[PDB]
RNA sequence: AACUAUUCCAAAAGUUAAACAACUAACUUAACAUGGACUAGCAAUUUCGGUUGGGGUGACC
RNA sequence: CUCGCACACGCUUACAUCAGUAACUAAUAAUAUACUGAUAAUUAACAACCAAUAAACCAAAACAACACUAAAACGUUUAUUAA
RNA sequence: ACGAGCUACCCAUGAGCAGUUUAAAAGAACCAACUCAUCUAUGUGGCAAAAUAGUGAGAAGACUUGUAGGUAGAGGUGAAAA
RNA sequence: ACCAAAGCUAGCUCAACAUACUAAACAAAUACAAAAAUACACCAAAAUAAAAUAAAACAUUCACCUAACAUUAAAGUAUAGGAGAUAGAAAUUUUUAUCCUGACGCUAUAGAGAUAGUACCGUAAGGGAAAGAUGAAAGAAUAAAAUAAAAGUAAAAAAAAGCAAA
């Protein structure tokens, strides 16, 4: 994704009114590409035990290549989501248990 | 001479008359509002005012989205709401060099996606702020449901979510035929989303198959004459034998 | 100069004008002089005073600046604080 | 039924008897039936001509009367 | 506007078929290749470039047809043959000596012992003497022939390493193939097509080519006798 | 300049333009090249025998006009299946299921000539 | 500039060891194909200061 | 004195019969294939329109015996259905 | 936007080339039809917005020619004469 | 005395209102080579407007320029600009119904191109005309009535010598 900014400044309409564009308004610098950002990690809650990661029930961070073109799709993981986190807040409780 | 109402709202008033006006008022009502689509390209200013570094004084200052194009083959994907940037650089970022056009265009993968409660691998060309998207949202499914037209911007996202949506208002039994504990425990999760039913098959519509749907459920066959005058008829003799 | 605008249909004014004079509101118009921060080391002590110099404009030029300015640079001005106020009429001319 | 053909206008189209069903017949099959985008703009030109034709029409009935009442002031 | 291809003719047939030439002009109509056009009238004949060709999918062994006749073809340098067996007839691309009245083995089958190689033979490569001389050459096994078809052309295999053949094409490039590949073995035909003398403007127009442009370019620094190290040797064995 | 006004018909073109006149098909082309007709295709006129009837082409002048009604979908309803309907309600033999009695037909694709799609010429 | 080829970095898909020494990196790339660069081709936009015993050359400003 | 008759393409009644031509067309008259009016007319045997799918056929047109090179337009029969 | 019914070059599909000379249908020879357009004189608001009269060049070929189709202006086509 | 001259109508123009906005006419035929009743398919599609011009040249720039938001002001102000030519807001303000619709608009070289998108000119896209005048009655044409005034001619050729007159 390119993140992308005007050249010249757009006047302003404020009433709700729509701004009055004009062709220089169509001159635009790029100020970042996404897809340049140093890449962030993907959270995930295992649902198996993977080999290297981790074990059954393990909140671990991956590289988003991994976690989407392998774990996810094989339901070796689950998202870090908080109604799919208390599911193994319950197992980590009944778990120590017995 | 003038048009008595402005070509701006004939758009508008050709929705008030004819077929459009015996459209089911939730889907207009759907149509009408735009809402403004979540800046994707542009990046956008918090604040409403802002302090003019050269002249140090308050200003009013506002958000002006950057307009975006959608190629026709963007429809039959999901891009995660962006798409081509049409515009001009100048080279070297120099105000004073040539000015050039340009055109930003995405970049494309061919990924095959999981819906759970349509139980099936599509192949989709996406972009990498869909999946992130996606990722953001917790499910494939999740993302489809939670995320507004606008922000969509497929047909064929309306058409999933569209899909989904029925399922979910229906309960249909053929998700998951042989196993009901699969099936309640997947549609526990998305019990959020849940819409009646006459909404539910009304929300990925374009204006043209909505007026094409609305026309065949008022498919009719006109009333035979003899029909109509025999009931006219009988209404006369029913009230002529009970007047005596 | 724009006689009729488009949008407004009024009268713009040369903003290049309003950067480098002042009008006092007798009509006379008040300048720099021309090359006061160049090349100061080359130049004599006089000459340099000679241009730091706050000057006013002959007739010619004040109807030409005028006309190149709409009526808002022309009104009475109140500025607290401010410098020329003591200089905006004129006393004793005869003419 | 009530058509709207290539060049945008408000057609009725009478139906004409085949052998086969329509999705099958190559002939009809490339008639057009529907507007492209562009005609969009005709159909606002046949409006407004439509309209001051109407309108200057108007205006000369309206003229008739004034001269025959200074005419024939028998009112 | 647009043009269809003469070239769909689905079943193979040994009868001339009518063909349209096209005077170096795509499907759009606009000239792609310049001084194209007008030749004589030719017929095409199909020419069968997969020599081994079981006729049944019943019995697959080696096996060996008749050479009936060897014609002039108007499409090709090379001269061709038209040869029968069981109850198919197919033009192949003929062998410099092959006469009518003829016969010509195609196999499949290698072996230890290598094979004494006569002219129309076409064998696997394998199966083959290193020193010896070859034409309509494959490159991937049950592909058809592509290499080495123009008249009077021969390669050579060069030797044979872990099950590969490699060849040496006529431009003296070297090219390495699986050993499974077939090949025939022998010069191409009609030899002496490079002695040819074109003997007036005319007749280069009766071959269908039209004269080169009258404009006038100065020679750029692409012109010169270049000297260049003969280039690596191509290879269509995948490697795992 | 050729010709733009002037309608466009089989005299005007070259040899292998052939368009009629509007006279309707009559048949096929068979196997020999040669054409076949269809019995069926060709209209058969029915004609009533005239002789021993007594109508002529003009009426005498004495004789009334009338006023003047345009038979309306009504009118025909009452001359016919008005009494009927009546006399089988009066009787309690109404049956609103089958109307089939007073000559009301539900669908025309079994019957010679239908009305709706109109199978008829004249 | 675009376009057409080249080369490279990033993107994208991957793959390896559990790395080495004593008491994370590296490598891979089938066709598409994105963002940013490089080298060329093919090109795009625009211009021919004045004086001068006519212009030009020379000279001058 | 010698560009004739027909067909294709094209033109579209300018053709035919009777009548009229003061003026209109003819680069001028006489009068009329060309101006005007009325009334008629080219009749199918020629021409257009006028089957598909499989399968056997390597073998020029040239008075075609047989050949030349530049390697060549043009169909039979068999089967399956063809109102 | 519209144009390849002129013309440039193609693609399909048809058609012409008699007499004479030669073992020869050989981009040979003589010379018609046919195609060109050399030289001169006419003509110059002309018969003609390129012709007439004579005279010439080719005339089984890189030949002439009918019909239908193609390539489109930042282009096409070009035995380069922009 | 010829050629001629004179009409006052046809209609138009600009606004107002207005419902709401593809007129009228459809029997057959119309997207085969439109107007040709009748046979197994295909069907369809989008990419920023550019430049002339202004800057006394031209290279960044150059209002308006087929995208609804009007009006009184703020204001040609803040700002933006080879900081040049020029471009240019907003916050914030103001706006009382409906009827009184017409004309110091044209009158046939005008007003619509229009008697007509016709004739005609283009292969096509396309271009695109000119033209009317009797009276209550012409079912009042041995016909009756009011200009006889443009250039051009005729009635009536010219007679030494000259910007043609004074
Ligand atoms: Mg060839
Ligand atoms: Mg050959
Ligand atoms: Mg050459
Ligand atoms: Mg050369
Ligand atoms: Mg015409
Ligand atoms: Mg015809
Ligand atoms: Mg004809
Ligand atoms: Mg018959
Ligand atoms: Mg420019
Ligand atoms: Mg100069
Ligand atoms: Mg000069
Ligand atoms: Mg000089
Ligand atoms: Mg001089
Ligand atoms: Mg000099
Ligand atoms: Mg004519
Ligand atoms: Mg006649
Ligand atoms: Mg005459
Ligand atoms: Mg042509
Ligand atoms: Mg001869
Ligand atoms: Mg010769
Ligand atoms: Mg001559
Ligand atoms: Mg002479
Ligand atoms: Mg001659
Ligand atoms: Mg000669
Ligand atoms: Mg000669
Ligand atoms: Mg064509
Ligand atoms: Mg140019
Ligand atoms: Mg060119
Ligand atoms: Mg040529
Ligand atoms: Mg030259
Ligand atoms: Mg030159
Ligand atoms: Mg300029
Ligand atoms: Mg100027
Ligand atoms: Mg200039
Ligand atoms: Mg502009
Ligand atoms: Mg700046
Ligand atoms: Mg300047
Ligand atoms: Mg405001
Ligand atoms: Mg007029
Ligand atoms: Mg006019
Ligand atoms: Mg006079
Ligand atoms: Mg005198």
């Amino acid at each position: 994704t390119v993140i992308v900014e005007r050249w010249w400044k757009v006047p302003l309409a404020g009433e709700g009114r729509k701004p009055r564009l004009h062709r220089r308004h169509r001159v635009y610098k790029l100020v970042e590409d996404t897809k340049h950002r140093p890449k962030d990690n993907l959270e995930l809650v295992l649902t198996q035990s993977v080999e290297e990661l981790g074990v059954r029930g393990d909140l671990v961070s991956v590289k988003k290549s991994v976690g989407r073109n392998r774990l996810l799709p094989q339901g070796l993981a689950v998202y870090a989501s908080p109604e799919n986190k208390k599911l193994f807040e319950e197992e980590k409780l009944l778990r120590q248990e017995g | 001479p003038l048009h008595k109402v402005p070509v701006g709202l004939w758009k508008q008033l050709r929705l008030w008359e004819g077929i459009y006006s015996r459209l089911p008022r939730h889907y207009l009502r759907s149509l009408e509002e735009a809402r403004t689509p979540t800046p994707v390209h542009y990046r956008p200013h918090g604040a409403k005012f802002k302090i003019n570094p050269k002249n140090w004084q308050r200003e009013r200052v506002e958000d002006v989205p950057i307009p975006v194009h959608y190629p026709p083959e963007s429809q039959l994907g999901l891009w995660g709401g962006e798409g081509w940037v049409l515009g001009h650089r100048y080279v070297n970022n120099d105000k004073l060099s040539k000015r050039v056009r340009k055109v930003w265009k995405p970049q494309l993968f061919q990924r095959e996606l999981y819906s759970e409660i349509l139980d099936k691998r599509f192949t989709v060309t996406v972009t990498m702020r869909t999946l992130d998207l996606i990722d953001q949202a917790c499910g494939f499914d999740f993302y489809i449901l939670k995320t507004p037209k606008e922000d969509l911007c497929s047909k064929f996202g309306m058409d999933l979510k569209r899909g989904m949506l029925l399922r979910l208002a229906r309960q249909d039994p053929q998700l998951h035929p042989d196993d009901p504990a699969r099936r309640a425990a997947i549609y526990d999760r998305y019990k959020a989303f849940v819409i009646p039913e006459a909404e539910a098959e009304w929300v990925g519509l374009t204006l043209d198959e909505a007026v094409e749907k609305q026309r065949l459920l008022e498919e009719k066959d006109p009333i035979p004459l003899f029909k109509i005058f025999v009931e006219e008829l009988l209404g006369q003799l029913q009230q002529q034998a009970l007047s005596e | 100069v724009t006689y009729f605008s488009s949008r407004k249909g009024k009268r713009k004014t040369v903003k290049a004008v309003i950067y480098r004079f002042l009008r006092l509101h007798s009509g006379l118009w008040l300048r720099r002089k021309a090359g006061y921060k160049k090349k100061l080391w080359k130049k004599t002590a006089a000459r340099k005073r000679r241009l730091r110099e706050f000057v006013f404009c002959n007739k010619t030029q004040s109807k030409l600046l005028d006309k190149m300015t709409t009526s808002f640079w022309k009104r009475r001005n109140w500025y607290a604080d401010d410098p020329y106020q003591k200089y905006q009429d004129r006393t004793n001319l005869k003419v | 039924a009530w058509r709207r053909d290539i060049f945008g206008r408000i057609i009725w189209h009478k139906f004409k008897q085949w052998p086969i069903p329509w999705y099958l017949n190559k002939k009809y099959n490339r008639k057009r039936f529907f507007a492209m985008p562009y005609v969009e703009r005709f159909v606002r030109m046949r409006i407004e001509k439509q309209a001051r034709i109407k309108a200057r029409k108007r205006s000369l009935e309206r003229k008739k009367e004034k001269f025959l009442q200074e005419k024939f002031p028998h009112l | 506007a647009t043009s269809v291809s003469w070239k769909s003719r689905t079943k193979y047939t040994v009868m001339p078929v009518k063909m349209r030439k096209s005077g170096g002009r795509n499907h759009t109509g606009q000239i792609q290749v310049h001084g194209i056009g007008g030749g004589h009238k030719q017929r095409y004949r199909m020419i069968d470039f997969l020599r081994f060709r079981p006729e049944h999918e019943s019995k697959p062994g080696p096996f060996e047809e008749k050479v009936i006749a060897v014609r002039y073809d108007p499409c090709r340098s090379a001269d061709i043959a038209l040869v029968a067996g069981g109850n198919r007839k197919r033009w192949i691309i003929a062998t410099e000596n092959m006469k009518a009245g003829d016969t010509v083995l195609n196999s499949d089958h290698i072996g230890r012992m290598a094979v004494a190689a006569r002219e129309g033979d076409a064998h696997p490569l394998g199966a083959l003497p290193v020193g010896t001389l070859i034409n309509n050459v494959e490159s991937e096994p049950g592909r058809g022939a592509q290499y080495i078809r123009a008249a009077g052309t021969c390669g050579v295999l060069l030797r044979k390493v872990n099950g590969t053949a490699i060849i040496q094409l006529p431009s003296k490039r070297q090219m390495q193939v699986l050993e499974t590949c077939i090949a025939t073995v022998g010069r191409v035909s009609n030899v002496d097509h490079n002695k040819r003398v074109i003997g007036k403007a005319g007749r280069n127009r009766w071959l269908g080519k039209r004269p080169n442009s009258g404009l006038w370019q100065r020679k750029g620094g692409w012109a010169g006798r270049k000297i260049r190290p003969l280039p690596p040797m191509k290879s269509y064995v995948k490697l795992p | 300049g050729a010709d733009r006004m002037s309608k466009w018909t089989s005299k005007r073109g070259p040899r292998t333009f052939c368009k009629g006149r509007g006279a309707k098909g009559t048949g096929f082309h068979g196997r020999d090249g040669k054409f076949v007709q269809i019995k069926e295709m060709i209209p058969e006129l029915v004609v009533p025998e005239l002789a021993g009837f007594k109508l002529k082409p003009y009426v005498n002048y004495r004789a009334p006009e009338g006023t003047d009604t345009p038979l309306t979908a009504k009118q025909l309803f009452l001359e016919t299946a008005a009494p009927a309907i009546e006399k089988d309600f009066k009787a309690g033999t109404f049956d609103p299921e089958h109307l089939e009695k007073y000559g009301f037909e539900p669908t025309q694709e079994g019957k010679l000539f239908q009305l709706y799609p109109k199978n008829f010429p004249r």
